[PDB]
């Protein structure tokens, strides 16, 4: 591996790199649809409450 | 009205319901009347409240909506009319001399001898602020048991509304939803009215059994 294919072993890491970048990007939802927390949502006016 | 409240007639010496044990003890007749309108010069900072309540309330509306003030034991009761106690409740809450904040809770009461206010509902609100004390007493026929429900100005009146509903029937209409809590809502009657039934079973013993105490004799 280390001889031979080092350089194949190098790119598993591009295609680790890549598996994470398209994790990151098609599934991590960001700011604009994280659910409200508990304290948040528990001060909601007030919250649930009234 | 301005008498005192009776909430019952008892006949006869020795608080006894039935016809007596001895006769000619049975020709007393006591009506057991709760502390009726307390003279103006209120104690304490109740005085300061009932003024400022008048205050904030039109003297129409004060005149409309208290209908008693009974200061028992050091303690302030305002016997609120029916219908106007979303308003006073508001006010008492959100004025800021008043500022009544907490509602503990609504018990209910039933005085099935107490024509036209059978049913009464107590609110126990304390101002942290000022810490002071006082109670609402918002009176309900049997005949017509609905009362406004204070959802909105005090929201721990639920839990406190739907009890007193399921252990006396009292509607407070305009609550979310007003569904039993205690009983199931398959359950019939509502336990805590003086005419149900206690429901106890005889306590068995060796030749014998002793019924439930609503059965057997009292001397109330």
């Amino acid at each position: 591996i280390f001889t031979r294919y080092l350089w194949a072993f190098e790119l598993t890491s591009a295609l680790l790199i890549t598996a994470a970048l398209g994790a990151m990007v098609l599934a991590h939802r960001e700011r604009f649809e994280r659910r409200k927390t508990q304290r948040e949502l528990a001060i909601e006016r007030f919250q649930t409450g009234g | 009205g301005d008498e005192p409240e009776i909430i019952a007639v008892r006949r006869g010496m020795f608080g006894n319901r039935d016809t007596g044990d001895t006769s000619g003890y049975g020709r007393l007749v006591r009506p057991v009347a709760l502390p009726g309108s307390t003279p103006r010069p209120y104690g304490g900072y109740f005085d300061a409240v009932m003024d400022r309540l008048a205050e904030v309330l039109g003297e129409e509306r004060y005149a409309m909506s208290i209908e008693r003030v009974v200061v028992y034991r050091d303690q302030l009761t305002i016997e609120v009319s029916r219908v106007q106690l979303p308003a006073v409740a508001s006010v008492l809450r959100d004025d800021p001399d008043l500022r009544f904040e907490l509602c503990l809770g609504v018990s209910g009461v039933h005085y099935p001898e107490d024509t036209g206010r059978e049913l009464h509902a107590v609110y126990p609100l304390m101002s942290i602020t000022h810490n002071r004390r006082i109670q609402l007493e918002v009176a309900a026929p049997d005949a017509d048991p609905h009362i406004p429900s204070l959802y909105a100005v005090y929201p721990t009146t639920d839990w406190h509304e739907r009890e007193t509903y399921d252990f006396f029937g009292i509607i407070f209409d305009g609550h979310p939803s007003l569904t039993r809590i205690e009983m199931p809502d398959d359950w019939e009657g509502h336990p805590q009215r003086k005419d149900y039934p206690l429901g106890g079973i005889p306590v068995e013993y060796h030749g014998a059994q002793i019924p439930p105490p609503d059965q057997r004799r009292s001397y109330s």
